[PDB]
């Protein structure tokens, strides 16, 4: 019988403090949504540790026994409650199946409407215990919520337990390795959990590092496709080698004259050999002996000879002696085994046994050529100083051991290149074409799949390869086809979610997987490790961009949440979620004819914004302390590594300097602090949210908004202009724009009615002055209310200034990263480096601080060169910024969409963190009629034309007026010039020109 | 195929000709007008003299030479369509974007075949020859 | 470690031994003779300009 | 503490205005960089010599 | 002083190229900073095993250097674009840009050169010596608003 586990079974996973955070971490825990076994007793298996649980009140559960053969015969836990204390003992007991109640011992001590909980965990030879207690309603399974399990018991006991049973309604679950990411409180309890493999959420959950997760897709993981089956492709000789005539022949060879076995066309057992006493060493190099067997060859050489044994020594590459110089020489890249031993009984004899002798890579020559000890004519013939070039080795089996004879068998190998021909003793399988596969051609091991081809291999080529060595192709053995390889499919996976504040479903993208490929693989069906079984959600779907598994196809095309690629959206709908191919926009086919015009009857002024980053953290590091953690010994080597930990400094220096430079491009704009006057007559315009509050330092209060929403060895540094000096300077510029215009940037601010201000701005825009001043009220409460509408936005959403806050995760992000990397190993037997100070003699320890070193010399780098380039990003931005600030708010910019969309009229700065924010003031048409219209008008045959404005008409009478605001006039000889007569122009038209 | 991946761009080529299309159609219908706010349909001939006064030149000079203009403007889109049918090299910047890149990855894939000190450049040839001890330091 | 060992306000539950930091590095601990919560802080270092 | 210059009340109204009588022409050196030293490595004799 | 723009130019690659030469000398941990000691106080096996040493701490340092020379002639190239923006603006033309061709009101430009750089003479026009009035929107004539064009 089963139930299920929910979210129960969570412990403290060690005796640390950690508060208001979410930490990561792998350890044997129950997975969420098990199923536990339920008992109202037999023994049950321990596995890899249990979590236990019981309904109680009437108290008969009273104990446990852990072990292997639970009584006599060796050391088994017992575990009860006696109501006096908790018991503990390790006995070799002597107990039945239950000695319990009616209704050595070489360790021991001593200390329904509810239920208790425990987990029992076995590791590094501590038996470990985890408990809770609760009050319940539910009886008849467990209870569906959450509560972390905290440590009783800790014991060095070691005993190799396998089984348990209870003493006497009671529950049994199997820990398991997982990851879970868990959530510790204020004051530092355990009170939330996720089970990283459960589902697709959860691991985009555990991806994140959150427990809430916004609106878009996330990669979580990467999809391959496992090999199904094997396959051992061999050439099918039945020969077998022949190695007795190598090793164990009567004529093992004087070394001058060495001699040379080639062995070919035979399968061989290395192992055999090697596995053989009879050799006094098995020295080997390019090979390891214990690999030969599963191994395959073009050719071996045995090369054979007889030598004194203390000489042996010279046999490896890159020797020197006698015997290497002129009798037998290795290459100094040797690819195979040096065999040999002790033959004394064999090779010696009481006589001195003078048939041995001695004197480039692998030569041989047997002459009798003389050596000469000096210039003389020797002539081949012996004499003082000319000497006969062999001398015989003196070998008696009374020798020292160093004196006696040995025998050596050098093997070289030459490896698969051509047709593999001497080969280990493998069995092969048959070939099988199309699958993902594993396979194993001559001992050329890999992965993927195989099919036919058409590469015209030439007769004496075995196998293709890619520009990256990788074989592309490969010639069976067993039958000459040329079989293609491919790697098996694979891509990133990523995590379609609606937020999780807004729904709990998903949808996974395969990206560039084909959807056959997918369901019945590491996705569902097969062999699935973390990207668990669910082989369709509902729907499966093949997108361009790749499979998409558990959203719903649409066919109507709206606009785009969640983009995928290729034109594919998501979004969730009236429910599940949908994908779909998305729309560009609402299609508008614009009125067009050749004589018909839309003049705007009316406009709205806007307050757009636009946030912007200027300077990153200023940092620099101390890179001894950092790389050495102020170790002597340490501070030391890093000496021989010259100018690297200064021009650190020096690079660190330049970034840290520039950010004061770029604060002050962009705010010291103005040579004087403008203050602003007691009154406030600016013809009605409000500006009291983004001027100075001096009840506040003196920030605006949208100034407050911006600074609420937004929120070792190294060093950050202060910024050169403080917080309340930034205020000053966006107090100044905004004090200026309003009292004098733009002409506080052209030296000496000049005073102006602001109305009057305005209406330069509108005679800029080409909307004529009186416009301003005959709507001034409306104009007013246009711009007011969009000043109020500032504060919601800003209000609304965390969302609103991501800009800013990307310069303050990123850094936050990095220095946490280069904090991390102190940790990591670099393959150094410890990251802690007083461990390999204490554990190790210094020759030793300094290899492994030299890892360590190099390690995070190369992390620290890898650091300042992010801090180069994310510091030129934001130098883009802090020129565009200051150019902003030139020409929109000490100006009024000509360039369309610049300073905000719609024509501009003037713009306001607004200190923000790390940044600056413009709240840019454009006028936008609005309420548009059509109207017939005519390039020119003809009166007396003098053709006229308009001097500003188009002619219009509204179907029985002809105005001039303005482009951008609908404004009749009667077209009067001075709205207006002639040329030429009427019969050039196009589309003229007969009208009286009026003279007054 | 060592891993390396390209991922498809967002907007598809037969979406981005549908945005280049509408400021197009825009720009022709309208001028300026779009960029501004709700687009207010012009005639072309009315929004060229507006063009004119924008570099300074009375707007009469168009409508007097307005069959004129429209030859010139006509005489060099075909002239442009001769100079980019003939000069494949004419697009060198973005033939550039795809040449580097091509280099990049070649560059990249091709450093497999290093050895960098090892005994070999393929992975597997190690871990068929040596065992475990000896096969970490290569 | 090194540091400036001082008193603080931190609630360690009755099995905490010491506690972390966001980063995980060791930044409080109990006393085993006198079960208060010490803060660690370590020795002041900078730049000599 | 640095200066970030004159306070300046600006003598605003909602009636006033300053114009100016006379002016200067006024010369500003800009400078601006273009180009390094155009250098070139041989990898090969720099690291073997 | 003016031309300390250009001057740290020159100084930038003056200080790269000494350091780049600097780590000629430094060991890396092999037995001499001289390439000809190891090849001639040591024999080929031994030696490679030092050599390797010096190509990869040699090697780092030249990677160093060119990654640090490609950061800095992209940060020359955006001067670069500035100054062939400002020559074509501000010389061949008349900018309405607020304080792009120098402070005050832009009249013309003139360039002159300077050894690896440009240097522009930004000619403007300032207004001073203001004088207050009073002043009023528009002005009533025979019941009629007027304004001035
Ligand atoms: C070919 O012949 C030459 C002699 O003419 C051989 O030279 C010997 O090479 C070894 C190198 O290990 C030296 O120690 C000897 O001193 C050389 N001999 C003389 C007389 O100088 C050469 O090794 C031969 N090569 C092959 C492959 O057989
Ligand atoms: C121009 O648009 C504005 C709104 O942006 C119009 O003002 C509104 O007019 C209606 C009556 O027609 C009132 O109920 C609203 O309270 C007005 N709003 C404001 C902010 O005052 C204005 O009437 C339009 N002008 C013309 C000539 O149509
Ligand atoms: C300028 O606008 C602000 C709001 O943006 C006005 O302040 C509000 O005024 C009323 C009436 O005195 C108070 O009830 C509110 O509490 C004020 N709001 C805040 C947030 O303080 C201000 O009165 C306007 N002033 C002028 C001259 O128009
Ligand atoms: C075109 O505009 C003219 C002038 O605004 C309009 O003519 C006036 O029409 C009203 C009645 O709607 C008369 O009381 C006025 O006496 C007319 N004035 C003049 C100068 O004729 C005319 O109605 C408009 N036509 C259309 C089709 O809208
Ligand atoms: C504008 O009005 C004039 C007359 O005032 C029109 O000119 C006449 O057009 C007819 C038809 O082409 C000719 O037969 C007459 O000889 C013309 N008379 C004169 C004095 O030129 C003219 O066609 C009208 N224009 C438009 C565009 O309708
Ligand atoms: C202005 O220059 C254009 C050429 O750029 C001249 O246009 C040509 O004029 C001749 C007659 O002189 C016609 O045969 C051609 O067909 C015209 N070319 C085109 C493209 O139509 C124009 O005449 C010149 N105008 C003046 C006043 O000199
Ligand atoms: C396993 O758990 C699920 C609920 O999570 C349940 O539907 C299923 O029947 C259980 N299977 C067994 C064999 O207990
Ligand atoms: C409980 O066990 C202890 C020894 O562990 C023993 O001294 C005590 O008498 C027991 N209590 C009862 C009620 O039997
Ligand atoms: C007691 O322990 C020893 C080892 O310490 C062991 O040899 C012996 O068999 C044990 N006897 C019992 C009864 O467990
Ligand atoms: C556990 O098993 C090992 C052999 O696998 C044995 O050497 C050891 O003594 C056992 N320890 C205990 C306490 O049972
Ligand atoms: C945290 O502990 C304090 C006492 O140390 C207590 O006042 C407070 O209510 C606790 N808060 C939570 C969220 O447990
Ligand atoms: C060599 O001979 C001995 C017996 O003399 C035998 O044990 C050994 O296996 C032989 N080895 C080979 C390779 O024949
Ligand atoms: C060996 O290969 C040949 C050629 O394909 C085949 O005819 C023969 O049956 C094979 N023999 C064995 C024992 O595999
Ligand atoms: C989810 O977000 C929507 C707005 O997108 C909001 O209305 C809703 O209240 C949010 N869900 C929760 C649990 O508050
Ligand atoms: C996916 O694979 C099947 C064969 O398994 C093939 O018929 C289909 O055309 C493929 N589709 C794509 C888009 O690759
Ligand atoms: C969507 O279009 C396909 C053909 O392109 C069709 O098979 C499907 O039935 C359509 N769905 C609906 C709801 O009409
Ligand atoms: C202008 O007229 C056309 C029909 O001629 C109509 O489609 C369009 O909506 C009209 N525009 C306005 C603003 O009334
Ligand atoms: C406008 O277009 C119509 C139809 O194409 C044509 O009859 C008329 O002559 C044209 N008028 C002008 C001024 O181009
Ligand atoms: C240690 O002993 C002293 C008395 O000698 C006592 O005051 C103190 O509370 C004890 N601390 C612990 C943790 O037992
Ligand atoms: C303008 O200033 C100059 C000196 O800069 C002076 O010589 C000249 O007389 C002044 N002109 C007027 C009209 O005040
Ligand atoms: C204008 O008059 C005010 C006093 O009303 C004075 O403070 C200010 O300095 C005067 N400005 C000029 C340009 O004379």
């Amino acid at each position: 019988a089963y139930t299920n586990s929910f979210t129960r079974g969570v412990y403290y996973p060690d005796k640390v403090f950690r508060s208001s955070v979410l930490h990561s971490t792998q350890d044997l825990f129950l997975p969420f949504f098990s199923n536990v076994t339920w008992f109202h007793n037999p023994v049950l298996p321990f596995n890899d540790g249990v979590y236990f649980a019981s309904t109680e009140k009437s108290n008969i559960i009273r104990g446990w026994i852990f072990g292997t053969t639970l009584d006599s015969k060796t050391q088994s836990l017992l575990i009860v409650n006696n109501a006096t204390n908790v018991v503990i003992k390790v006995c070799e007991f002597q107990f039945c199946n239950d000695p319990f109640l009616d209704v050595n011992c070489t360790f021991e001590y001593v200390s329904f409407k509810n239920l208790r909980e425990f987990v029992f965990k076995n590791i590094d030879g501590y038996f470990k215990i985890y408990s809770k207690h609760t009050p319940i309603n539910l009886v008849r399974d467990l209870p569906q919520g959450f509560s972390a399990l905290e440590p009783l018991v800790d014991l060095p006991i070691g005993i190799n337990i396998t089984r348990f049973q209870t003493l006497l309604a009671y529950y049994v679950g199997y820990l398991q390795p997982r990851t879970f990411l868990l959530k510790y409180n204020e004051n530092g309890t355990i009170t939330d959990a996720v089970d990283c493999a459960l589902d697709p959420l959860s691991e985009t959950k555990c991806t994140l590092k959150s427990f809430t997760v916004e609106k878009g897709i996330y990669q979580t993981s990467n999809f391959r496709v496992q090999p199904t089956e094997s396959i051992v492709r061999f050439p099918n000789i039945t020969n077998l080698c022949p190695f007795g005539e190598v090793f164990n022949a009567t004529r093992f060879a004087s070394v001058y004259a060495w001699n040379r076995k080639r062995i070919s066309n035979c399968v061989a057992d290395y192992s055999v050999l090697y596995n053989s006493a009879s050799f006094s060493t098995f020295k080997c190099y390019g090979v390891s002996p214990t690999k030969l067997n599963d191994l395959c060859f073009t050719n071996v050489y045995a090369d054979s000879f007889v030598i004194r044994g203390d000489e042996v020594r010279q046999i490896a590459p890159g020797q020197t002696g006698k015997i290497a110089d002129y009798n037998y020489k290795l290459p100094d890249d040797f690819t195979g085994c040096v065999i040999a031993w002790n033959s004394n009984n064999l090779d010696s004899k009481v006589g001195g046994n003078y048939n041995y002798r001695y004197r480039k890579p692998f030569e041989r020559d047997i002459s009798t050529e003389i050596y000469q000890a000096g210039s003389k004519p020797c002539n081949g013939v012996e004499g003082f100083n000319c000497y006969f070039p062999l001398q015989s080795y003196g070998f008696q089996p009374t020798n020292g051991v160093g004196y006696q004879p040995y025998r050596v068998v050098v093997l070289s190998f030459e490896l698969l290149h051509a047709p593999a021909t001497v080969c280990g003793p493998k069995k092969s399988t048959n070939l099988v074409k199309n699958k993902c596969v594993n396979f194993n051609f001559n001992g050329l091991t890999g992965t993927g799949v195989l099919t036919e081809s058409n590469k015209k291999f030439l007769p004496f080529q075995q196998f293709g390869r890619d520009i990256a060595d990788t074989t592309d192709a490969v010639r069976d053995p067993q039958t000459l086809e040329i079989l293609d390889i491919t790697p098996c499919s694979f891509g990133g996976v990523s995590v379609i979610t609606p937020g999780t504040n807004t729904s709990n479903q998903v949808a996974v993208l395969y990206q560039g997987v084909n959807c056959t490929e997918v369901p019945v693989a590491i996705h569902a069906d097969q062999l699935t490790p973390t990207w668990r079984v669910y082989s369709t959600g509902s729907n499966v779907f093949q997108t361009r961009a790749g499979c998409l598994i558990g959203a719903e196809h649409v066919n109507n095309s709206y606009e785009c949440d969640i983009p995928i690629g290729a034109g594919i959206c998501a979004s969730y709908q009236t429910q599940s979620i949908i994908a779909y191919t998305m729309s560009l926009g609402a299609e508008n086919s614009v009125a067009y004819s050749n004589n018909s015009i839309a003049i705007p009857t009316n406009f709205t002024i806007s307050v757009t914004t636009e946030i912007l980053p200027v300077s990153m953290t200023k940092t620099s590091v101390d890179c001894t302390m950092y790389i050495c953690g102020d170790s002597t010994e340490c501070s030391n080597l890093l000496l021989q590594y010259g100018s690297f930990c200064t021009q650190l400094n020096r690079a660190l220096t330049g970034i840290a300097v520039e950010q004061d430079k770029n604060t002050q491009e962009v705010f010291a704009q103005v040579k004087q602090i403008y203050k602003t006057p007691p009154i406030k007559d600016f013809g009605g315009f409000n500006f009291s949210q983004i001027l100075p509050d001096p009840s506040k330092s003196k920030r605006s209060f949208i100034e407050d908004l911006l600074f609420n929403k937004v929120t070792n060895g190294l060093t950050v540094l202060p910024p050169l202009l403080t917080d309340e000096m930034i205020a000053q300077y966006t107090s100044a510029l905004l004090a200026g724009t309003i009292t004098s215009g733009w002409t506080f940037g052209a030296g000496a601010a000049l005073q102006i009615p602001f109305a009057m201000q305005m209406a330069y701005r509108f005679n800029g825009i080409g909307v004529t002055q009186n416009v301003l001043y005959e709507n001034q009220k409306l104009i007013a409460n246009q711009f007011n209310s969009a000043i109020g509408k500032i504060q919601d936005s800003l209000s609304s959403t965390a969302s609103a200034l991501g800009k800013l806050q990307n310069v303050v995760n990123q850094n936050a992000q990095a220095l946490n990263t280069l904090v991390k990397q102190l940790s990591s190993n670099f393959g150094a037997i410890s990251s802690v480096l007083n461990d390999i100070l204490s554990r190790l003699d210094k020759v030793e320890a300094e290899v492994q601080i030299d890892r360590l070193i190099t390690g995070r010399l190369q992390s620290l780098q890898t650091y300042v060169t992010q801090q180069l380039i994310r510091a030129a990003e934001i130098r883009a931005s802090a020129n565009l910024a200051a150019t902003k600030m030139s020409e929109c708010v000490l100006g009024q910019s000509k360039r369309v969409d610049f300073c905000g969309k719609g024509y501009h009229l003037m713009s306001f700065p607004q200190s923000a963190p790390h940044g600056v924010v413009f709240l840019h003031v454009t006028y936008v048409p609005a309420q548009e009629k059509n109207f017939t219209t005519a390039p020119a008008i003809c009166h007396d045959g003098k053709a006229h034309f308009p001097r500003e404005g188009v002619f219009v008409s509204n179907g029985t009478h002809w105005f001039v007026t303005q482009r951008n605001f609908y404004e009749p006039q009667i077209i009067t000889t001075d709205n207006t010039f002639v040329s030429g007569n009427c019969d050039v122009v196009i589309g003229i038209v007969n009208n009286t020109v009026y003279d007054p | 195929f060592n891993g390396l991946t390209v991922l498809p761009p967002l907007l598809t080529d037969e979406m981005i000709a549908q945005y280049t299309s509408a400021l197009l159609a825009g720009t022709i219908t309208s001028g300026w007008t779009f960029g501004a706010g709700a687009a207010l349909q012009i005639p072309f001939a009315m929004q060229m003299a507006y063009r004119f006064n924008g570099i300074g030149v009375t707007q009469n000079v168009l409508y007097e030479n307005q069959k004129l203009i429209a030859n010139q403007f006509n005489s060099a889109i075909g002239k442009i369509q001769d100079s980019l049918s003939s000069t494949a090299s004419a697009l060198g910047k973005l033939q550039n974007v795809v040449n580097q890149n091509a280099q990049a990855l070649n560059t990249l894939v091709k450093q497999l075949s290093s050895n960098f000190g090892a005994i070999s450049s393929v992975l597997n040839d190690i871990l068929s020859r040596l065992d475990k001890v000896e096969a970490e330091v290569q």
